[PDB]
């Protein structure tokens, strides 16, 4: 039994061992006592504001989209504190914690942001907070491993499977199973067993709500489309969320293409994989013709996972988002684009959104359209990975 | 079939409990693994638990992970353990033998189809270990439409309601993870078995002590195999020298 | 002749060559002009809320002031776009150069955050930029110099003398003197010749606006002192400006005390130089008995000029704003304390007004008092700089 | 004294241009300084603008950059720049010797006692390259005060409240950084002499023939002394050549 509704048409579910059932259940407990109490939403909302920074600008681009019909503008999550909208999310679940009385937290990171939100989430409200990280993530996003270590966290380097994001999902899952009658699982996507999909979304939804609100202001219309890259989801159903019931509204999210789909490189189960049992949910994955999960791969640290939240599965099912994919070439023009042509240096997670959107503008180039970007994080922590590719490629 | 009850009527009026060693299957090897299956067997294996390596086992320890990676480096499907399943049943007709398994690897090719395979080779039980009783509707009956028992984990923090409903889903045994083994005796709950910390003689005897059915020892067989990759021939001896203990210990 | 006073008592003038004030004088009387247009301040504004995110958030440290009567509150520039306050008076600087029909860009920097700025500002509003940086700033600052490459400009690193701020300082204006033609000069701090002091400070003195109105609005009165680092003066006059004419507020400019003044390696001028005429204006600064400019120290590259901002030396001669020192060790310490007790990363500039910060509280614990400290920049670009430090102390 | 105005009625009288050699004092060393100067004069420079080694000459090329460091690492100092001075006085009682110094090393320790020690040691006048007319207030008192003459630079971008400035503040010689030489003759202003890119004989008979009193050659001496740090006799040999050379041109 449960508060909520655990699945999204067929996807979701709480595919968890026994032993971690009533652990489940206790956050959903708290998370509804929580969004019906004012003086939790009174607190988040301090932190989002005073803390994070709260609201994040809308930036519209001037130079990128001349000589087009496209007006396109950027929902800066770069700006929040930590970098990107991991953020948000994190002081609601630490938040969480603290009103469920645990002291620890655990978290995954890929992209090291999800990491370094936790740490300085914990750092803030005095809780002791652990790390795993992929050792091969370790590596290609290390400004955000020393930023984790100083902020008193302890990081993991995680070396089974293909030592990224799921090999570290793995190692905090086996953890909490053991540790959570005193520690939280700060799970840091809309994806994994109910109740993390739904409290994700909420936590994040900020994100389509300010956009809404500010695209009103500045068009006095609604966007024709959102466009949030896609790595667990929560980025993209933040933004999504407050949009649903707006049919008027696109909603695209975008898979890392890595190398190209035909590779078999690349993050793209939703669209290019098959529905499995995974991090204790049912959704999309990419998987063996055995049903053994295959590993991902995308330029991009925060994309290389081989599943996808399960809202994002249904919202696919039923038609009302879409979803495409975004090759490791593709998404680096976008960063450079975006570097030189308005001065802002975007994760190349959020440069697959700013990717495709360019295509929307550049292969119909004549078509009305009003555009927004979830800007889900800064590139400062890529800048040394952008190096590397663009000088062994004589550029 | 009916292999779990007569195994239980057995050892009930034998007065000893059940040892249920844990191994997974293609460990290290597939011909390599079937010695270690029949010499776990030789040595009074009341039943077996037996793994399919899978790509991500997010509810096992470090030995199990390794003990996959040794499968799969010895080029390990779950196809070629159905074909060492039915081999084994071929051998040993009465055994229980019971899979622990993930739930992809049931889900993948279809659930009523992943059963159908376990009754074809003879198969007794599945316990799927990433889904709680809450999920369970499509694996148990799949389960029962095959005549396999399905399996279920009675956590130490069970409420009544789990208590309930492990003992009215769940067939052959129940897996324990002193209140609680006096509250599934009350609702007909199959016979439970405890799985936590048994890699001792020591360890085995008082789980039968305290009232259970039996004893399954999750890893540290694994352990033996890790210990003698490079020692065929004094992996096996070391195992029988084990489980023969541990069954020693089971009366 | 001039439209403005370029004097701050017997600080500051036009110590430039002749052949230089025609430029000063135009920038000077474009500057007026600008600051009468609602036009020009309809577009300033804008580019700040909507690019750069303002306002940024006032966050009240809870930790870090605990056991004391001291409420702490930090302003936080680091959430503005770039990292720093540098990018508020760029945007200004980049609107009044193309107002004068300028189309290049030249800058010197030290901590590579007025480079970064420059090169955003010059990427958004279509400029060429060129920067000057100490080659020994290149090095400890480098995940500045990456960003500036980029967005697109040109980074020329300076081995002259000491390599660091002061040395690019030298190149800027000995280019400027030949290009000043096509070129603007967007001088990185509140020095310099006039109007360059005068216009800096106008464009940054929002940090200043904001945080009056944050405070009052949180605590219903005026902070007992307003604390900011002082490297050639810019985010520190940014923050004094709007309170200089409430003379209950305490305004402290924290100096680089480097190794420690007796040490001689120092960038604390304004109490430990003497006047002098250098870089365009009449100033304390270091210099040898024989008036040599001597070369300044600090452990950060930000703070690391051998003069400041005539109008610090102003504010302290007349007793309105007191001047202090904060050694590396001391501004080392705040840098962690705010990492493990708050979650943020400060610059290790912004970290010697926080050390400050902490020295009157913790000398004092029982005195009440209602403190803000500017926090000029995020510490990302400092963080390979403070692991090699306390990875040689073994900690 | 008198000096710079005996000089130009003298060239004028003899239908020729002044040549002023510009050479940073010490440099590469003092003694060897002293002996470079001592020939820019026998081979006819008719008067001398020297500099002083500067710590930060933000208006000055890598030419005099790399000078300066010269001199530094000769150890040359101010002070040592004026007993250098002095000793170049006592050899030359007519020649004029400009200085051209900057703003730091005029106010270090007193605007007065700078000029007061440049009268003492018997300089002519001092150009301070970072004081505009509009700063100047100070500097050309205290020149005028010791009899030292202040130079003061007429730009290319003059306008004529400057140009009229310069006239009136101006005395000795104005530095010419066609329609300019009109209007410093205009209003009583010291004799014009050209400084931008004198480094051929070619380029001060074009600087004489357009109505200017003289040129200077504010670098590429330096570059001879650049050219020759490890060879000291052939620099003197070369400095010779170059000065005889472009005061031939001055006539
Ligand atoms: C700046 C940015 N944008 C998008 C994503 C994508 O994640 P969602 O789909 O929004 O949940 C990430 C990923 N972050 C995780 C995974 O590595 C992490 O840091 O640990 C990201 O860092
Ligand atoms: C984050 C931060 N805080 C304070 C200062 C100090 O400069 P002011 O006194 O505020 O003008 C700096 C310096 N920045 C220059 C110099 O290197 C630069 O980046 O180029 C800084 O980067
Ligand atoms: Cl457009
Ligand atoms: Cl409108
Ligand atoms: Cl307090
Ligand atoms: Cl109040
Ligand atoms: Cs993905
Ligand atoms: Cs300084």
């Amino acid at each position: 039994t449960t508060l909520l509704n655990p699945y999204f048409g067929e996807f979701g579910g709480m595919y968890v061992p026994q032993i971690l059932m009533p652990a489940l259940n206790q956050l959903e407990e708290a998370f509804v006592s929580a969004q019906k109490d004012p003086e939790f939403q009174a607190q988040f909302a301090d932190l989002l504001k005073n803390y994070a920074g709260r609201p994040t600008a809308l930036t519209k681009c001037q130079n990128i989209t001349a000589g087009t019909r496209t007006t396109l503008y950027l929902k800066r999550e770069d700006l929040l504190h930590g970098g990107a909208h991991k953020t948000n999310q994190v002081l609601g679940q630490a938040l969480l914690a603290k009103r469920m009385g645990k002291s620890e937290i655990i978290a995954e990171t890929g992209a090291g942001q999800h990491g370094v939100a936790s740490a300085l989430a914990s750092a803030l409200l005095g809780l002791k907070c652990r790390i795993y990280m992929g050792a091969k993530d370790v590596e290609r996003q290390s400004p955000n491993v020393f930023r984790m270590r100083l902020m008193g966290a302890e990081v993991i380097p995680v070396h089974s499977g293909s030592a990224t994001l799921k090999d570290a999902c793995n190692e905090a899952l086996r953890d909490w199973s053991g540790s959570y009658e005193t520690a939280h699982y700060m799970l840091g996507t809309a994806a994994g067993p109910h109740p993390y999909p739904t409290i994700v979304r909420e936590f994040q939804r900020m994100i389509g709500e300010e956009t809404k609100a500010q695209i009103l202001d500045k068009e006095g219309r609604l966007p024709d489309a959102v466009i949030a890259c896609v790595g667990g989801g929560s980025n993209a159903i933040g933004m999504f969320a407050d949009f649903i019931n707006d049919t008027s509204v696109g909603l695209i999210g975008v898979e890392p293409g890595g190398h190209g789909i035909e590779t078999g490189e690349h993050g793209a189960p939703l669209k290019h994989g098959r529905v499995g049992i995974y991090f204790g949910m049912k959704a999309p994955m990419m998987q063996t013709a055995d049903g053994q999960i295959e590993e991902s791969y995308s330029i991009s640290a925060g994309l290389d996972f081989p599943s996808v939240g399960p809202q994002h599965a249904y919202l696919n099912s039923i038609g009302r988002a879409d979803y495409v994919s975004i090759t490791d070439d593709e998404a680096l023009e976008a960063f450079k684009t975006l570097c030189r042509h308005e001065g802002i240096i975007p994760a190349l997670e959020s440069s697959h959104a700013l990717a495709h959107a360019l295509k929307m503008m550049r292969e119909q180039p004549e078509k009305e359209q009003l555009l927004v970007v979830n800007l889900s994080g800064r590139g400062d922590k890529d800048i040394f990975t952008v190096h590397d590719i663009l000088k062994a490629r004589g550029e | 079939m009916e292999r779990y009850e007569n195994l239980f009527a057995q050892l009930n009026d034998r007065r000893e409990g059940a040892f249920v060693p844990f191994v997974t299957l293609g460990d290290p090897g597939i011909e390599q693994s079937l010695k270690i299956i029949d010499t776990l067997i030789d040595a009074g294996a009341d039943a077996l638990e037996l793994g399919v390596p899978f790509s991500d086992p997010l509810a096992d320890g470090p030995t199990i992970q390794n003990a996959n990676l040794r499968a799969f480096a010895a080029g390990v499907t779950p196809a070629q353990c159905f074909e060492m399943l039915a081999l084994i049943r071929e051998k040993h007709p009465t055994i229980p033998i019971g899979l622990l398994m993930y739930a992809n690897l049931v889900f993948n090719n279809g659930i009523d189809a992943f059963y159908a395979r376990c009754e074809q080779v003879g198969v007794d039980s599945v316990l799927v270990a990433d889904v709680p009783v809450e999920e369970s509707a499509p694996f148990r009956q799949a389960a029962l439409r095959h005549n396999i028992a399905p399996i279920f984990i009675c956590p130490p923090n069970a409420d009544d309601d789990l208590l309930r409903q492990v003992a009215s889903y769940g067939r052959g045994y129940t897996y324990l993870l002193h209140h609680l083994i006096e509250k599934l005796k009350e609702y007909h709950a199959a016979p439970a078995l405890q799985g936590f910390g048994i890699s001792s003689p020591e360890q085995v005897s008082a789980a039968v002590r305290a009232g259970a059915a039996g004893a399954i020892s999750g890893s540290a067989i694994v352990k033996i195999i890790e210990k003698n990759l490079a020692s065929p021939k004094q992996m096996l001896a070391e195992l029988r020298s084990f489980v023969s203990a541990m069954k020693a210990a089971s009366r």
